[PDB]
C-alpha cells in the first residue's frame, strides 16, 4: 500500500524536528507560535533556508509567494495541512 | 504495418506450425519452433501502444528460454541414443527436460505466469492467434511423445492448470485476463488425459478452439475488453449479447451444450483407467470457471446495465466487416453434443 | 561420460541459471541466452564428432543460424523497451499484471 | 444533479377493469381477451378435464386385477376339493435346486 | 469492392489522389460571425466541398433518409433550453456539449473519408480541435462541473490523436459589442440570453489557446469582420500558403491507409465517445435505455439493414 | 411495481482493476480506454563535449 | 413416445410465427392438447414396463410424472401472462421458449432408458430454469438465488457423472432394464461407500434434504411465478424418481448408510414445519412447507419397502399440484399489494369471497385431510415407518400436528381478521384467476377416486 | 427513401446469387452421385447384387 494517512501531530512533529535541526536556532527556545523573524532574531534570507527545507522534508514544491507569510511553525503546519488536505 | 507483410508472416507463423506438424526429425521441429516464434514476435507488436512492446519481450523471454530447454533435450537424447527421430524419448532426464519445456510453450502452471499479462496487452486479433493457433505445435508434440511421458508429473501440471486457472479468472475486470485463465484451465484438461489418449485431447483441443473463435470474435463484434465496457452492448446490440451468454454457459461445460463434451469424454476415459479422484477433483474445480462466467453473463445479458446518451448516435450505424464464420463458430461451439460419436473419426 | 561432456552440461546449467535469476539490466539477460546457444552447440558438435555421424556435421551450422536471429531478435526488443524508458531495466516492464 | 442518471419514473399499474368493465383479465384487447378466456375454458374444463377423467376412468385392464382374481378363485376352488394346501410355502420346487454339498 | 487490405495490395494509393488542392480547411470565429458565407464562398471559389456546422441531427442527415428524428431518439438536449436555463439541474449542458462533440468528430470522419477517397478538398466551419472553446466558456460561466470538464478531456484524447489536423485554420474575428449587436437584430428570442461573459470566454479560449497551438503546425488566416466579406483576397491568401509545418506531407501511403480504414466503419470512429464513465449529466438508466431503444426500432427505416426494410420499399428481401 | 435493474453504484463493482479490491491492490489502477499510456518523455542526455581550445 | 414429443418441439416454431397478440393463446391451445394425448400414457401394465424403443420407456412411476409435467405448462403460461404485459414481442416469446424447452427436457427425462442419458438432460433442467429466474424474476437477490441454484445442484451431480461412468465400466451397461435384471449386491467396502455417497447426495440435493436445502428459500422466492411453479411441482420429484431408479444397485449396503439421512429428514421434518410458524413472507413459508414435504419421500425411499414406495409415489404429486396452487394464490396477492409480507394485507374475505374459498381448499389439502391424495401418500409413509420402526410414530405424529398449525396460520392471517384500512387498489378477482385455481384444485379431487394411477409399479 | 443511394437494394446482385444457387445444386447433385455409386459399390463387393 501507499503511504500512510498522515495526520497533523505528524506534520508538527516533523516541522518541529527540522526546526530544531537547524544551527541558527536553540532547540528548547523554539515554540510553535514563535515568530520567525521576532522571537528568534532571524533575517529574511534565513527564512528562505528554512522554506526549502521543508520543502525537502515533505517532498513538494512551495512557490515563493505563499512562503513569504509562513512566519511561524504553525503557519507552515497549516499551510501543508492545507495543501495535503489534512483535517484531523 | 502493411498488409502484404501482415500476410506473408502470418503465413510465416502458420508454416513453423505446420513444419513441427509433418517433421519427423528432432531439428526440423525445433526450427519449426523458432520460425513460428520469430514472425509471431512482430504480430503481437502490430499497434505499438508500449503494453504491447511489452507482452512481446515477455512472450520472447519465455518462448527463447522454452526453446534453449527443449533443444537440450534433444541433444541429450541423442547423446544416450544416436538417433534424431521423434520417438519414446530413451532417456528419462531429456524426457523431464522435453515436457518442461513445451510445459513452458503451452503456459501450463507452474510456467502460466505470462499468459495474462501477454494477452492483456495485446489486441484481441493477436490474442485470439495466441490463444488458439500458438497451442498446435506444442500439443501436436506431446501427442507423440506421450508414450515416455511421465504421468506424475504432466498429471502434477494439468491439476495446477487447471486449480490456477480457476482461481485466477474469479478476480479479474479485464475480458481478455478472464480469457488467458480460461486458456490456462482448458490447457491443464487437455493435458490431463493426454497419457491415456490422444484422441480425447485432440478432441478437447478441437472445441477449445471453436469455443475461444467465437468467444473471440464476438468481443472483436463488440469492441469490448472491460466488464464495464461489454455491459453497453445490451443496448447497441442485444443478439449478440445472448448468443455471448450461451456460448459463457457452453464454455461452462453445462449440459447439453457443446463444451461439456470433452470433459464427458476425459472423466470416462480417465475411469476406464482406474483414475477415480483425478476426475472428481479436476470436474469440482471446474465450477469455478463456470462461477466467473457466469458473473460475465450476469453483467452483459441477464441484467440491463445503464448505458450513456451517445449511445444513441451508434444506433444509427451498422457493424460494416462481417466475420463469415462467427456464425458457423457459433452454432458448433453450442449445439454438437448429440454427434459426439464422431470423435470416433479422429483416431 | 567424461568429464568434458559434464563440464559442458554445467555450463549450459549456469547460463540456464543465469538467465533465470534476473538483476536489472536486460541485456544481461540476452548475454545468458547466446550463452546457452554456445553450450548447445559445443555439446552437440562433441557428441556428432565422437560418433562420426557425417550427416549430422551440419546441424550445429543450422543450430548457429538461428542463434542469430534470436539474438537480433532481443535486441531488436531491446532498442524499443529503451525508446520508452531511456533505461533497459526489467523493472519498467510492469505495466501489465497477472 | 443528486441523481445518478436520467431515469424514467416508476409507472402505475394499469387495471384492466377501467377500460374493459368485463375484462376477464386476460389481454388489454376486448376481443382477444374473451376469445383467451373461451379457448382457455373449452380446452381445460370441457375437453381435458372432462374427456380425459372419462377416457382414464374405462381404460381397459391391462393390470390384470380381474385376471387375477379368477386364476385365484380356480387354484382355490381346485386345491380344497383335492385337500392340498391353499398357499405353498416354497414358490420354486425343491427338486430343481442345487444347494453346496453339505451343511459343514 | 469496399475499400480495405486487399485493394490496398491490388493497386489503390491515396498518394495519387492529392492534388495541391486537398487542403483540408476550417473556418472557425465566435457565435453569430460571418464564418458560414465565408466558408461557402471558400468552397465554392477553390472548388471544395462545403460542410454546414454539425448540430444536434448531423448524424440523421448521413443515415436512413436525410430527415431529422425526435429530440428524444438523436441528441437527447436542447440548445434553445440550454439558452433559457443554462445551469439547469437536468444536465442539459454537458450532455448537450458532448453530443455536439460526438457529432463534429463524426462530420470530421466523413470529411476526411471524402478527402481520402476522392481527392477533392472539405471546408468545414468548425471541428473537434476548436470545439473545447465552448467547454471551457460553459465551466467559467459556471454551467458545468469540472468532473464533466475531465470527462471531455478524456474523450478527447482518446480521439482526436487519430486524425491529421486541417492544413488552413481561418479566423473570423469579430468583437463581442458587434456580435451582441447581430443578436439582438437576428430575432431570435433564445439567443438574446446569451450573456457577454459568455462570448468573452469564447473569444479568450479562442485566442489564448486555440490560435496559438493551431498556429504551430500550420499557418493561421486571422481576419476581421469587414475583410471577411472579401472571399476573393481570402481565397488568394490561402492560394499562396507555405504549407511544410504540419504532419501531412509526412503521411505514407500505408499512413493513409491506416487513416482511411479507421476513417470508413463509423462504429469504430464512435468508440470511445461512450466510455463507461459514470457521470450523472450523461448517464441513462436501464429502463428508460430499454424504452427509447425499442422507441427508436419502431422507426419506419430502422428495424433492419438499410437493404431490408420492407415498409420503406423495399424488395426482393428474400434474394439478398 | 417494476422489475429491479442494475443502477450506477452496482455498475460500479465491476469498473475496479480487479473484482475483489486488496489493501496492497486498491493502489492498482484500471488500464488507459486505449491500450495507449502516457509517452514517458525520458529526458534521453546529449553528450556535452569541448572542442579545443587544444 | 415420440407422439408426445415431437409435438412438443413443435411449440417453439409455432410460437415464434405467431402473431404478436396470438402467441398465449396458442401455447395455451396446444400444450393443452399435449396434456390430453399425454394421459395415454397411465394406460400401464402390471408386470413390466412400456418400452416404446431402445431409448425411451414408460412405467407406471414415471407416467403420473409425465402427466403433471405436461398439465403444468398451460397453467405455468395462464400465470405468467398477467405480469408479462408490458414486455416486448421477442421478450415474450424467449420466456415461452424457456418454458417449452423445460418440458422437453423433463418430459425426455422422466422416460430416458440409460442413465446417463437420464442424467444429461436432468442437468439441461438447470439452463432455463436459471434464465428464467436470473433474467425475470423482480428483485436484486435474484442473482444471488441464481448462483445457489446452479452450484448446489451442481456440486451434488458432477460426482454423480464420475460414478456413473465409473459403473458402466465394471457392469458393461446403464441400460435400466439390464441394471435392474443384471442387478449385485454392494460389498461393504469403503469404495463402495463412497459409490454409494455419489450415488445418492446428487438426488438429495434436489430433494432437497434438511441441511443443503438452503438454495430453495431462495430460488423459489425471487423466481417469476411460472418459475417456482415448475420448481415446486416438477423439479424437486427429479430428485426423488432418480433415486427411486438408482436404488436397485445400492443394497444391501442402503441399509446403514441411509441412517444419516433418516435422520436428518425426519428432525428437518420438524424444524422447517416449526419454521413455518415464524416467517415473515408469504411465498417463503410456502417455500418451506415443500421441505417439510420431502423429507417424507426422503424417508420413504430410503427404508426400501412397497407401502413406502407407493406413499412416496403419491406425496410426490399431490404435493407437485397443492404447492403450484398455493404459489399461484400468494402470486393474486402480490399482484394487487406489491409486498410478499404476509400480514401486509389481511381481512382478504371480506373483499374476495370466492379466492377465500380457492385458499381454503389449497390448505386443507396441504394438511393433508382425508380422503385427499396428500393424506393417502402421508399415511402409507407413515405406516411403512411404523414398521420400520415405533418410535417414528413421535416424530411422524408431531409433524402433523406442526402442517395443520402453519398451514390454517397461513389462512387466518391472510383471509380472516380486519382488512387494513390504507389498502384501497384491491379488484375484483379475474376469470383467469379464478381459473387458474380450479385447474389446479379440480384434478387433485378427482384423483381421489382413481388413487391407482398415481401410487407406481408396487402397487 | 434513403439519403444514400445504399447501392445494395431491390435489384441484387445477381452474380453472387447464380453463383451460391448453383454451388447448392452442384453439391446436392454430386452427393446424390456419390451415394448411387456408393451403394453400388457395397452390394457389389458383399455379394448382394
Ligand atoms: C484434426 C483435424 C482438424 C485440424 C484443425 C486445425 C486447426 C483449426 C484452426 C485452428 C485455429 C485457427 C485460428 C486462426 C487465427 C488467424 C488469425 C487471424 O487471421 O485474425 C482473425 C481475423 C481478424 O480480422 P479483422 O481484425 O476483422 O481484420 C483486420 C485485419 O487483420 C487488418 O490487417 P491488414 O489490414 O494487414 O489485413 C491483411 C489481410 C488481407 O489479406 C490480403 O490482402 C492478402 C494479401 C496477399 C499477400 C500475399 C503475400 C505472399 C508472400 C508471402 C509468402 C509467405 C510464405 C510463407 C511460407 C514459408 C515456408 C518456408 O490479411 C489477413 O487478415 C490475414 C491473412 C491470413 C493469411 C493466411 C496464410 C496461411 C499460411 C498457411 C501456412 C501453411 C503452408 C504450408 C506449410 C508447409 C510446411 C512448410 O478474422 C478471422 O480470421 C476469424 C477467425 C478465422 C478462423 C478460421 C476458422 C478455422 C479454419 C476453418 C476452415 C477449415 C480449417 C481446416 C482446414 C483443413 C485442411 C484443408
Ligand atoms: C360429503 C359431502 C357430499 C357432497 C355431495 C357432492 C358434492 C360434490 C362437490 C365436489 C367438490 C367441488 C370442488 C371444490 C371446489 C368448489 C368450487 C366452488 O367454489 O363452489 C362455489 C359454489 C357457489 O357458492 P358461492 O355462494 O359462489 O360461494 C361464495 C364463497 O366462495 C363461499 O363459499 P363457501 O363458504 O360455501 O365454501 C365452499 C364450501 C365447499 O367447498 C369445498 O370445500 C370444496 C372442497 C372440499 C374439501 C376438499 C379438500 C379437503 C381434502 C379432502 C378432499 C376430498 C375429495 C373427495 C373427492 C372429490 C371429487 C371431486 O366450503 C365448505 O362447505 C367447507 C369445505 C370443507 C369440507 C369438510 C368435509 C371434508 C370431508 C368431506 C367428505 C369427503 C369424502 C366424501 C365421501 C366419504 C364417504 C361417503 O358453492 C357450491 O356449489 C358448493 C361447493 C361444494 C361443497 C361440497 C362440500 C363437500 C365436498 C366433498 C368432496 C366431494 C365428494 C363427492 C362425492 C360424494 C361425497
Ligand atoms: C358448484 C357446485 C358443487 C356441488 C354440485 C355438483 C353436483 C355433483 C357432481 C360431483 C360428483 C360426485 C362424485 C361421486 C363419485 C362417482 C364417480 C365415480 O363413479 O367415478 C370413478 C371414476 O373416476 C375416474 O377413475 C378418475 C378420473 C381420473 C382423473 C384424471 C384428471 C384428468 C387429467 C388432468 C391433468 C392433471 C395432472 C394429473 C397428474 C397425475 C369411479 O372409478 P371406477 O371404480 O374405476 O369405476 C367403475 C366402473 N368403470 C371401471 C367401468 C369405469
Ligand atoms: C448437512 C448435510 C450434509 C449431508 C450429510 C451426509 C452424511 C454422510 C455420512 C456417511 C455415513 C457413514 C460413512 C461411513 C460408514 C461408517 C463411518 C464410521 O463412523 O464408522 C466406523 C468407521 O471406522 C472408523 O470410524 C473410520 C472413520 C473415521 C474417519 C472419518 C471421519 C468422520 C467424521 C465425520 C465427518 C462429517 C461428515 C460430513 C462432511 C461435510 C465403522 O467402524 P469400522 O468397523 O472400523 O468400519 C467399517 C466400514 N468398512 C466396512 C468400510 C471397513
Ligand atoms: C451440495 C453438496 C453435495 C456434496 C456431494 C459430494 C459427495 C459425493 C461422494 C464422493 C464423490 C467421489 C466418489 C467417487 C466416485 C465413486 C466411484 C468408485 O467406486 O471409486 C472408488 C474410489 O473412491 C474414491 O476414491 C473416493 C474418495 C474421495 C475422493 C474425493 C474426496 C471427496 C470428499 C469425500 C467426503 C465427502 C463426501 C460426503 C459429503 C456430503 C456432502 C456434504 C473405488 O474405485 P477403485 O479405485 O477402482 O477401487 C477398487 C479397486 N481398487
Ligand atoms: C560555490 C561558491 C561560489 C559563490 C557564488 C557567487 C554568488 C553571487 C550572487 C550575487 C547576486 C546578488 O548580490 S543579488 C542583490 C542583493 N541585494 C539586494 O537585494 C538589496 C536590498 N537588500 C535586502 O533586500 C536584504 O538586505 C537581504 C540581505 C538581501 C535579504 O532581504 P530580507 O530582508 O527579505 O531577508
Ligand atoms: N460547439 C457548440 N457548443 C455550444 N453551442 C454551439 C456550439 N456550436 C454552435 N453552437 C450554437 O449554435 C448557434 C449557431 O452557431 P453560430 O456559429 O454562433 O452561428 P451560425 O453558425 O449560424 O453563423 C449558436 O446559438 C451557437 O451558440
Amino acid at each position: 500500500s501507499d503511504a500512510p494517512p498522515l495526520t497533523l501531530e505528524a506534520i508538527k512533529d516533523r516541522v518541529l524536528y527540522v526546526l530544531k535541526l537547524y544551527d541558527k536556532i536553540d532547540p528548547e527556545k523554539l515554540s510553535v507560535n514563535s515568530h520567525f523573524m521576532k522571537d528568534l532574531g532571524l533575517d529574511s534570507l534565513d527564512q528562505v533556508e528554512i522554506i526549502m527545507a521543508m520543502e525537502d522534508e515533505f517532498g513538494f514544491e512551495i512557490p515563493d509567494i505563499d512562503a513569504e507569510k509562513l512566519m511561524c511553525p504553525q503557519e507552515i503546519v497549516d499551510y501543508i495541512a492545507d495543501k495535503k488536505d489534512v483535517y484531523e | 504495418m502493411n498488409p502484404i507483410i501482415y500476410t506473408t508472416l502470418i503465413m510465416t507463423v502458420m508454416s513453423g506450425t505446420m513444419l513441427v506438424m509433418i517433421s519427423s526429425h528432432w531439428l526440423l521441429i525445433w526450427i519449426g519452433f523458432e520460425m513460428n516464434l520469430l514472425a509471431m514476435i512482430p504480430v503481437l507488436m502490430k499497434n505499438f501502444n508500449p503494453r504491447a512492446t511489452e507482452a512481446a519481450t515477455k512472450y520472447f523471454l519465455t518462448q527463447a528460454t522454452a526453446s534453449m530447454m527443449l533443444m537440450m533435450a534433444i541433444i541429450i537424447n541423442l547423446l544416450y541414443s544416436g538417433q534424431w527421430t521423434i520417438t519414446k524419448m530413451f532417456n528419462p532426464v531429456a524426457m523431464t527436460m522435453m515436457t518442461m519445456a513445451l510445459a513452458m510453450k503451452l503456459g501450463l502452471s507452474p510456467f502460466h505466469f505470462w499468459v495474462p499479462e501477454v494477452t492483456q496487452g495485446i489486441s484481441l486479433q493477436a490474442g485470439l492467434l495466441l490463444l488458439t493457433w500458438q497451442k498446435l505445435a506444442p500439443l501436436s508434440v506431446l501427442c507423440q511423445i506421450s508414450q515416455s511421458i511421465n504421468p506424475n508429473l504432466m498429471l502434477t501440471m494439468a491439476m495446477l492448470s487447471i486449480l490456477i486457472g480457476g482461481w485466477g479468472g474469479l478476480n479479474q475486470t479485464q475480458l481478455r485476463k478472464i480469457m488467458a485463465y480460461s486458456s490456462i484451465a482448458h490447457m491443464g484438461w487437455m493435458t490431463a488425459v493426454l497419457p491415456y489418449n490422444t484422441t480425447m485431447t485432440i478432441l478437447n483441443l478441437l472445441i477449445y478452439i471453436t469455443m475461444t473463435l467465437a468467444m473471440f470474435m464476438l468481443l472483436i463484434h463488440s469492441s469490448a475488453t472491460t466488464t464495464l465496457s461489454l455491459s453497453h452492448t445490451w443496448n447497441k446490440m442485444p443478439v449478440i449479447t445472448s448468443l455471448m451468454m450461451v456460448t459463457l454457459l457452453s464454455m461452462g461445460g453445462l449440459p447439453p451444450l457443446s463444451g461439456f463434451m470433452p470433459k464427458w469424454m476425459i472423466i470416462q476415459e480417465m475411469t476406464k483407467n482406474e483414475s477415480i479422484i483425478m476426475p472428481t477433483l479436476m470436474a469440482m474445480t471446474a465450477l469455478l470457471n463456470l462461477y466467473f462466467y457466469m458473473r460475465l453473463a450476469y453483467s452483459s445479458s441477464l441484467t440491463m446495465f445503464p448505458s450513456t446518451n451517445n449511445m444513441k448516435m451508434k444506433w444509427q450505424f451498422e457493424h460494416t466487416k462481417q466475420m463469415k464464420l462467427l456464425p458457423t463458430m457459433i452454432v458448433l461451439s453450442t449445439l454438437v453434443l448429440p454427434m459426439t460419436p464422431a470423435l470416433s473419426s479422429l483416431n | 561420460m567424461p568429464l568434458v561432456y559434464m563440464n559442458i552440461i554445467m555450463a549450459f546449467a549456469i547460463a540456464l541459471a543465469g538467465l533465470l535469476m534476473y538483476r536489472s539490466h536486460l541485456m544481461s539477460s540476452l548475454l545468458c541466452l547466446e550463452g546457452m546457444m554456445l553450450s548447445l552447440f559445443i555439446m552437440s558438435t562433441l557428441i556428432i564428432l565422437n560418433t562420426h555421424f557425417t550427416l549430422a556435421n551440419m546441424m550445429p551450422i543450422i543450430l548457429l543460424v538461428f542463434a542469430a536471429c534470436e539474438a537480433a531478435l532481443g535486441l531488436s526488443l531491446l532498442v524499443m523497451v529503451s525508446n520508452t524508458y531511456g533505461t533497459d531495466y526489467v523493472q519498467n516492464l510492469n505495466l501489465l499484471q497477472c | 444533479p443528486t441523481i445518478r442518471l436520467q431515469e424514467d419514473p416508476d409507472p402505475e399499474d394499469e387495471n384492466l377493469y377501467e377500460k374493459n368493465p368485463d375484462s376477464h383479465g386476460y389481454d388489454k384487447d376486448p376481443i382477444v381477451d374473451l376469445w383467451n378466456m373461451r379457448v382457455v375454458f373449452f380446452f381445460g374444463f370441457s375437453i381435458v378435464l372432462v374427456l380425459g377423467s372419462t377416457f382414464v376412468a374405462y381404460l381397459p385392464d391391462y393390470r390384470m386385477q380381474e385376471w387375477a382374481r379368477r386364476e385365484a378363485e380356480r387354484l382355490v376352488k381346485y386345491r380344497e376339493a383335492n385337500g392340498l394346501p391353499l398357499m405353498e410355502s416354497n414358490c420354486f420346487d425343491p427338486n430343481k435346486i442345487q444347494l453346496p454339498e453339505d451343511e459343514d | 469492392l469496399q475499400y480495405g487490405p486487399l485493394a490496398f495490395v491490388l493497386g489503390e494509393r491515396t498518394t495519387r489522389k492529392l492534388t495541391e488542392t486537398s487542403k483540408v480547411i476550417t473556418v472557425d470565429g465566435n457565435i453569430c460571425s460571418g464564418k458560414g458565407r465565408l466558408a461557402r464562398e471558400i468552397a465554392e471559389k477553390l472548388g471544395l466541398r462545403h460542410f454546414p456546422e454539425a448540430g444536434i441531427h448531423y448524424a440523421d442527415s448521413t443515415t436512413g433518409d436525410g430527415k431529422p428524428l425526435d429530440v428524444q431518439l438523436s441528441g437527447n438536449c436542447s440548445l434553445e433550453k440550454f439558452y433559457d436555463d443554462p445551469k439547469s439541474n437536468d444536465g442539459n449542458s454537458y450532455r448537450l456539449q458532448s453530443w455536439l462533440y460526438a457529432s463534429r468528430l463524426l462530420q470530421y470522419a466523413d470529411a476526411l473519408e471524402h478527402l481520402l477517397s476522392t481527392g477533392q478538398g472539405v471546408v468545414l466551419e468548425r471541428s473537434i480541435y476548436s470545439d473545447f472553446v465552448f467547454l471551457e466558456a460553459m465551466y467559467r460561466q459556471g454551467f458545468i462541473r469540472k468532473q464533466c470538464v475531465e470527462h471531455y478531456n478524456e474523450v478527447k484524447k482518446v480521439t482526436a490523436c487519430e486524425y491529421l489536423p486541417p492544413h488552413v485554420v481561418v479566423y473570423v474575428d469579430v468583437p463581442v459589442p458587434e456580435i451582441q449587436s447581430r443578436i439582438q437584430k437576428k430575432g431570435n428570442p433564445h439567443e438574446m440570453k446569451i450573456t457577454a461573459a459568455y462570448l468573452q470566454d469564447i473569444e479568450n479560449a479562442y485566442k489564448k489557446t486555440f490560435l496559438p497551438e493551431m498556429s504551430e503546425k500550420c499557418e493561421v488566416l486571422q481576419y476581421s469582420a469587414r475583410e471577411a466579406e472579401d472571399a476573393e483576397k481570402v481565397v488568394e491568401d490561402i492560394e499562396y500558403l507555405k504549407c511544410d509545418k504540419g504532419p501531412w506531407p509526412d503521411q505514407d501511403d500505408r499512413t493513409f491507409h491506416r487513416l482511411r480504414m479507421l476513417v470508413q466503419n463509423k462504429l469504430e470512429v464512435l468508440n470511445y465517445t461512450t466510455i463507461p464513465v459514470y457521470l450523472p449529466e450523461i448517464t441513462i438508466g436501464a429502463h428508460q435505455s430499454d424504452r427509447v431503444f425499442q422507441k427508436f426500432t419502431e422507426l419506419p427505416g430502422r428495424k433492419y439493414s438499410p437493404g431490408y426494410n420492407e415498409d420503406v420499399g423495399d424488395k426482393w428481401i428474400w434474394l439478398k | 411495481a417494476r422489475q429491479w435493474q442494475p443502477d450506477v453504484e452496482w455498475a460500479e463493482q465491476f469498473g475496479g482493476a480487479v473484482m475483489y479490491p486488496t489493501k496492497e491492490t486498491a493502489h492498482w489502477k484500471p488500464p488507459p480506454w486505449n491500450d495507449v499510456d502516457p509517452p514517458k518523455d525520458t529526458l534521453v542526455s546529449n553528450l556535452t563535449l569541448n572542442f579545443g581550445p587544444q | 413416445m415420440l407422439k408426445i414429443i415431437i409435438p412438443t418441439t413443435m411449440l417453439l416454431p409455432m410460437t415464434w410465427m405467431s402473431k404478436h397478440n396470438m402467441i398465449w393463446i396458442n401455447a395455451t391451445v396446444h400444450s393443452l392438447l399435449i396434456s390430453l394425448i399425454s394421459l395415454s400414457l397411465l394406460n400401464q401394465l402390471g408386470e413390466n414396463s412400456l418400452n416404446f424403443s431402445l431409448t425411451f420407456f414408460s412405467d407406471s412411476l414415471s407416467a403420473p410424472l409425465l402427466v403433471l409435467t405436461t398439465w403444468l405448462l398451460p397453467l405455468m403460461l395462464m400465470a405468467s401472462q398477467s405480469h408479462l404485459s408490458k414486455e416486448t414481442t421477442t421478450r415474450k416469446k424467449l420466456y415461452i421458449t424457456m418454458l417449452i424447452l423445460l418440458q422437453l427436457f423433463l418430459i425426455m427425462t422422466f422416460t430416458a432408458t440409460e442413465l446417463i442419458l437420464f442424467y444429461i438432460l436432468f442437468e439441461a433442467t438447470l439452463v432455463p430454469t436459471l434464465i428464467i429466474i436470473t433474467r425475470w424474476g423482480n428483485q436484486t437477490e435474484r442473482l444471488n438465488a441464481g448462483l445457489y441454484f446452479l452450484f448446489y445442484t451442481l456440486a451434488g451431480s458432477l460426482p454423480l457423472l464420475v460414478a456413473l461412468v465409473y459403473i458402466q465400466n465394471t457392469t458393461g451397461s446403464l441400460n435400466f432394464l439390464i441394471i435392474h435384471y443384471w442387478s449385485h449386491p454392494l460389498s461393504n467396502s469403503w469404495s463402495n461407500i463412497f459409490m454409494w455417497l455419489a450415488c445418492i447426495m446428487a438426488f438429495m440435493v434436489k430433494m432437497p434434504l434438511y441441511g443443503l436445502h438452503l438454495w430453495l428459500p431462495k430460488a423459489h422466492v425471487e423466481a417469476p411465478i411460472a418459475g417456482s411453479m415448475v420448481l415446486a411441482a416438477v423439479l424437486l420429484k427429479l430428485g426423488g424418481y432418480g433415486m427411486m431408479r438408482i436404488t436397485t444397485i445400492l443394497n444391501p449396503l442402503t441399509n446403514y448408510m441411509a441412517y444419516p439421512f433418516l435422520m436428518l429428514s425426519m428432525w428437518g421434518m420438524i424444524m422447517t414445519s416449526s419454521i413455518c410458524l415464524r416467517q415473515t413472507d408469504l411465498k417463503s413459508l410456502i417455500a418451506y412447507s415443500s421441505v417439510s414435504h420431502m423429507a417424507l419421500v426422503i424417508v420413504a425411499i430410503m427404508i426400501q419397502t412397497p407401502w413406502s414406495f407407493m406413499g412416496a409415489t403419491a406425496l410426490m404429486i399431490a404435493h407437485g399440484l397443492t404447492s403450484s396452487m398455493l404459489f399461484c394464490l400468494a402470486n393474486t396477492n402480490y399482484e394487487r399489494v406489491h409486498s410478499r409480507t404476509m400480514i401486509l394485507a389481511r381481512g382478504l374475505q371480506t373483499l374476495l369471497p370466492l379466492m377465500a374459498t380457492w385458499w381454503l381448499v389449497a390448505s386443507l389439502t396441504n394438511l393433508a385431510l382425508p380422503p385427499s391424495i396428500n393424506l393417502i401418500g402421508e399415511l402409507f409413509i407413515i405406516t411403512a415407518s411404523f414398521s420400520w420402526s415405533n418410535i417414528t410414530i413421535i416424530l411422524m405424529g408431531m409433524n402433523m400436528m406442526i402442517t395443520a398449525l402453519y398451514s390454517l396460520y397461513m389462512l387466518i392471517t391472510t383471509q380472516r381478521g380486519k382488512y387494513t384500512h390504507h389498502i384501497n387498489n384491491i379488484k375484483p378477482s379475474f376469470t383467469r384467476e379464478n381459473a387458474l385455481m380450479a385447474l389446479h384444485i379440480l384434478p387433485l379431487l378427482l384423483l381421489t377416486l382413481n388413487p391407482k394411477m398415481i401410487l407406481g409399479p408396487l402397487y | 427513401k434513403f439519403y444514400i443511394r445504399e447501392p445494395p437494394h431491390g435489384s441484387p446482385d445477381w452474380l453472387k446469387v447464380g453463383l451460391t444457387l448453383g454451388t447448392s445444386v452442384f453439391l446436392w447433385i454430386y452427393l446424390i452421385k456419390q451415394h448411387k455409386e456408393d451403394v453400388l459399390e457395397y452390394k457389389r463387393r458383399n455379394g448382394l447384387e
